[PDB]
RNA sequence: GAUCCUUCGAUGUCGGCUCUUCCUAACCUAGCGGCUAAGGGUUGGAUUGUU
RNA sequence: AGAAAAAUCCGUAAGC
RNA sequence: UACGUCCCUCUCCAAACGAGAGAACAUGCAUGGGCUGGCAUGAGCGGUGGGGCUCGUCCCGAGGCGCUGAACCUUGAGGCCUGCAUGCUCAGGGACAC
RNA sequence: GGGAUCUCGCAGGUAUCGUGAGGGAAGUAUGGGGUAUACGGGAACUCCCAUGCCGUGCCUCUAGUUUCUGGGGUUUGUCGAACGGCAAGUGCCCCGAAGCCAUCGCACGGUGGUUCUCGGCUGAAAGCCAGAAGCCAAUCCCAAGACCAGAUGCCCAC
RNA sequence: GCAAAGAUCUAACGGAGAUAUACUCAACAUGCAACGUUGGAUACUGGAGCGGGGAAGGAUUUCGUGCCAACGGCACUCGUA
């Protein structure tokens, strides 16, 4: 699929949202193809699909369960290049569980790295760095 | 959970020697041509390189990477014996061995504790009846019991130390090792053996340019250590009395007594390791043949191999040099062992072909910003020093 | 026995000189010359011995006390410099007798406990009476250019 | 390779050293900004002007 | 449950955390046509002192 | 007191 | 008796102490010079400054400008250069072997 | 030849390179590409590419750490002032080499025999093939109280 | 084990407390460690003080000259001994 991100975000972390859907927050539960391991929290990295749940925004999407796309980190990760590279906030787009994007807009850039798994994503970012 | 660490490199000890010795050989072909199989190098340091990558299939493939590498000096060796094995039902048992008829102050150095405030008689009954009649004799039985009982030759060779002129490695005697010589017949084995006789070999005729190689060293000591450092146990709470850096619970009431898998503290570091698969970059000449040593095709800077400034803590690279991916087991100025490899080296990775297309050579003290001391001048100008120095040549 | 170890088998193998100026000469350049291409152990050829050194002599010596003290505790850094200092001119002198003067103390103690300066001027005077040295502060206004000389 | 410059001091960052950084308010015709050691982004951060740090090529080029 | 053999001039009591080892009547992984196989794995959280 | 030794020279438990 | 080994002395790839790797008139140690890097423009002096004080001048004044990528630091639990310059060494001492 | 009122003393010492009995022991899991159609919606092996955990290291880059109190800045007190500083158990703030260090960075992690469940071939059970596991050996770590009559340098003794 | 209450350095006098050798030998590698007084340097207490006076309690601990066996949990040429 990709190379290695370091992990940013583990379960717990609340991250903007940079659709249009109305929602502000995004609050990780847990992240897609975690394989456990004692006491280890669950992290996630660029490109990877959370499971989320909206804690502020239009009221009816919040008290249930959703699905998100992470496209922005503040950790720096080195690619296979050699360059090292970071952002200035974290940010995430809700999706369906096939991946299509629910809203019709992203406010920022959005990373190569998460571009190159979800093609529909790409259709829509603004600009990919 | 699974246990942490793995019980087959027990006991954690020191290790008996400094240098790197072989413990086993790759198999021998009769079929080849006979050659040597090992050779002692120096470490002296790191730096990275940029290549492009042929891996068809991948999502790198002719794009361009950033590897770390390492770069270990090696000046030529000089071969003074011959030893022979037989097998017997219990174990490999040595025939004898046969000297060249001169050897080195830096070889008979190997034997004294205090050279210089001693008589040096090491060697010379040694060579007086070599020269006489009957030491022909004992020398020509010598190796027809080679010729007709052994199954194994290897050499007796040792380093220069004179040729590698570091102010840090601060030994004057010699390393000494054996080398197996494979491939061939016990005759031809032995024809290689007497024509590298008190002869010096160098490194590219034991390595080529995109092989690979294993390493053995010694890795770096640290001392006493405790479990958590050791062995990767977990700290306790902080609330916890009289120390957070232990192992909770040593055992069961039964067996009544502690059992060898059971984490504990002591020496961490200074082992013995092997090392499989480094893939060899560049073999480089030394500095008086080729002085650009660090230029390539794309890049064509007049530079050596030693960084600004110098490699920290070894100084300059004066001999032939062999760059290596990755990293190996040990500080600087350590003196290690490259053996032919043993796996199988059949992956596409392992035969890949490399070119180099930038080295790295900006300084490794701070943060290095020039590749060569042109370019430093060239950013900066004449300075006020420079101004001063020239108005007192000019008066 | 050191006449035979000296000049003898060391003086002979000097003859490579001889060697190397017929093999230069011959029209060969760009050659790897390593042996005498030369004597070596230059505290062979440039110590002149002159000779067993008088009993009262004078010296003017810089010593860089910042590399002796380098994250010893603060309370102990001037304590330390004293020992250190007569330690110093000790192994230089061959004396077990080395008295600090009055004004080289002022000046190791004039910034306190923990400011000791990093360099210090000294001039030594060897004394018989029984050797012994005293050793007082020469004030500079810098250090730069300064080494080690007799008075 | 190539060979970039610092963002702030103009410095050249050669193939593996220096950090990179995307802002949010990000220019269209630079995404994407490069640093060669931790002092410059802090100055950067700080947001003060090249022309007044006495070791920039911006500096040298005004005074020099 | 039954019993009352040892211990009442004393063998520190539930749960959790930490760490090592062993078993099989096999959850996953591996081979067969239900059988073989104990080699390597077997997660993180809300409420509850809990199991 | 017990050898995973040996049984003009060198080379053949041979002609040597 | 001899070969030699150990202690004292010096170095740090080793190190709780033992043990280790080394050197033993050796660029070995010391100081200086050059390099490589760090910080960010020294002390002192001098003709732009919101204002103010006295006879076009003469003074008080935070800050600024110039000399000035200056000044200082750079191996030390131990960065580089003598395949850069000087200074110090002047029969090494002791115990075993015996 | 000395000791004590018989006894040994009459022989090894030092320094290298190796052997290897015996003991330890380790790698494992997920996904994709291709095949990529066969069968009548939906396959499989060879082979390529990544990733998770575990293991053994390393310090080129990036990140953390500063009693190099390195350079600068700034508050109260203090030496008549400037300079130089000093006290506030490291006054406090910014940047900071070397060293240490992070699944917060980077590198590497091999080969053969034997048997079982079972499938066979001859053949009246027996003889012979193939054969996931597992087991044994090797590579890898320690290694002569495993008492090596293994080889070798120098001195002494006979 | 003798780790709260930051900390001492230097010269000259004093003292048996040393510069203490079989010799060779200039000296170091064969007499170590520690004490009092005076001068100088560096710190601390910091006026709710390791400042100057009293009650309760103690009863010669006060002062000078000596001494250093025991006691002052290390030491003393010094001591509320
Ligand atoms: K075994
Ligand atoms: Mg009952
Ligand atoms: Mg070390
Ligand atoms: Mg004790
Ligand atoms: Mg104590
Ligand atoms: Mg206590
Ligand atoms: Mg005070
Ligand atoms: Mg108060
Ligand atoms: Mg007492
Ligand atoms: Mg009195
Ligand atoms: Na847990
Ligand atoms: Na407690
Ligand atoms: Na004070
Ligand atoms: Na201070
Ligand atoms: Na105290």
């Amino acid at each position: 699929c990709r190379f290695r991100v370091s992990v940013a975000l583990p379960v717990g972390a609340v991250v903007n949202c940079a659709d249009n859907t109305g929602a502000k927050n995004l609050y990780v539960i847990s992240v897609k193809g975690y394989h456990g391991r004692l006491n280890r929290l669950p992290s996630a990295a660029l490109g990877d699909m959370v499971m989320c749940s909206v804690k502020k925004g239009k009221p009816e999407l919040r008290k249930k369960v959703l699905n998100a796309v992470i496209i922005r980190q503040r950790k720096s990760w080195r690619r296979k290049d050699g360059t090292v590279i970071y952002f200035e906030d974290n940010a995430g787009v809700i999706v369906n569980p096939k991946g299509e994007m629910k809203g019709s807009g992203i406010a920022g850039p959005v990373a190569k790295e998460s571009a190159d798994l979800w093609p529909k994503i790409s259709t829509h970012a603004p600009a990919i760095v | 959970h699974p246990r942490h660490g793995h019980l087959g490199f027990l006991p954690r000890k020191r290790s008996r020697q400094i240098r790197g010795r072989a413990r086993a050989f790759p198999k021998d072909d009769a079929t080849q041509k006979p050659h040597l199989t090992s050779f002692m190098v120096f470490k002296a340091g790191m730096t990275h390189i940029v290549r492009d990558v042929d891996r068809p299939g991948s999502k790198v493939n002719k794009k361009e990477v950033v590897e770390p590498v390492t770069i270990l000096e090696a000046p030529p060796m000089v071969i003074v014996g011959i030893v022979g094995y037989r097998q017997t039902p219990v174990g490999l048992k040595t025939i004898g061995t046969v000297w060249a008829h001169h050897t080195s102050v830096e070889f008979r150095r190997r034997y004294y504790k205090n050279w210089k405030q001693s008589a040096q008689l090491a060697f010379s009954r040694q060579k007086q009846f070599a020269n006489t009649k009957e030491g022909k004799v004992a020398e020509a039985r010598t190796l027809n019991a080679f010729a007709k009982k052994a199954s194994v030759i290897r050499v007796i060779a040792h380093t220069q130390l004179r040729k590698l002129r570091n102010h840090r490695v601060g030994v004057k005697k010699a390393h000494v090792q054996e080398i197996q010589v494979n491939g061939g017949s016990v005759a031809a084995k032995i024809a290689l053996a007497k024509s590298l006789l008190e002869k010096e070999v160098r490194v590219d005729s034991v390595f080529q340019q995109s092989e690979a190689c294993d390493v053995c060293s010694v890795t770096k000591g640290h001392g006493t250590e405790g479990v958590v450092k050791r062995w990767g146990v977990a700290c306790l709470p902080r609330k916890t009395h009289r120390g957070l850096r232990k192992v909770a619970c040593i055992g069961a009431w039964h067996p009544a007594r502690v059992m060898y898998t059971v984490a504990r503290a002591g020496q961490h570091g200074y082992h013995h390791r092997t090392q499989l698969n480094k893939k060899i970059y560049q073999i480089g000449r030394s500095v008086a043949v080729e002085p650009n040593q660090a230029t390539t095709t794309y890049d064509l800077t007049a530079k050596t191999i030693t960084p600004m400034g110098g490699f920290v803590g070894y100084g300059t690279v004066r001999n032939d040099y062999v760059m290596l991916k990755g990293s190996v087991s040990g500080p600087r100025r350590r003196v290690m062992t490259l053996r032919r490899p043993m796996a199988p080296q059949t992956s596409r990775q392992l035969k890949e072909k490399i070119v180099l297309k930038f080295i790295d050579t900006s300084s490794k003290i701070g943060h290095g910003r020039f590749q060569t001391k042109k370019e430093k001048n060239q950013w900066f100008g004449p300075l006020k020093k420079d101004r001063i120095r020239r108005e007192e040549r000019l008066r | 026995i050191i006449d035979a170890r000296k000049k003898a088998a060391e003086s002979r193998k000097n003859r490579d000189d001889k060697r190397w100026k017929r093999v230069l000469a011959n029209m060969d350049e760009e050659k790897r010359k390593k042996f005498h291409g030369v004597r070596g152990a230059t505290r062979a050829s440039l110590l002149k011995r002159t000779g067993r050194k008088p009993d009262a002599v004078s010296m003017e010596a810089t010593i860089h006390l910042s590399k002796l003290l380098k994250k010893k505790t603060f309370s102990k850094r001037a304590p330390l410099a004293i020992k250190r200092i007569k330690a110093f001119v000790g192994r230089l002198m061959k004396t077990k007798d080395n008295r600090i003067d009055a004004s080289l103390n002022t000046y190791i103690w004039h910034k306190g406990v923990k400011g000791v300066p990093g360099r210090v001027r000294v001039l030594i005077q060897r004394k018989s009476e029984h050797f012994y040295t005293v050793i007082s502060n020469v004030p500079v206004a810098s250090f730069k250019g300064l080494t080690t000389k007799t008075v | 390779m190539r060979t970039i410059e610092c963002e702030f001091s103009h410095f050249a960052v050669h193939p593996g050293h220096g950090r990179r950084y995307v802002p949010f308010a990000f220019l269209s015709t630079k995404p994407v900004l490069t640093f060669s050691r931790p002092k410059c982004f802090a100055l950067y951060m700080r947001k003060k002007n090249p022309r007044f740090i006495p070791w920039t090529r911006t500096y040298r080029r005004i005074h020099r």
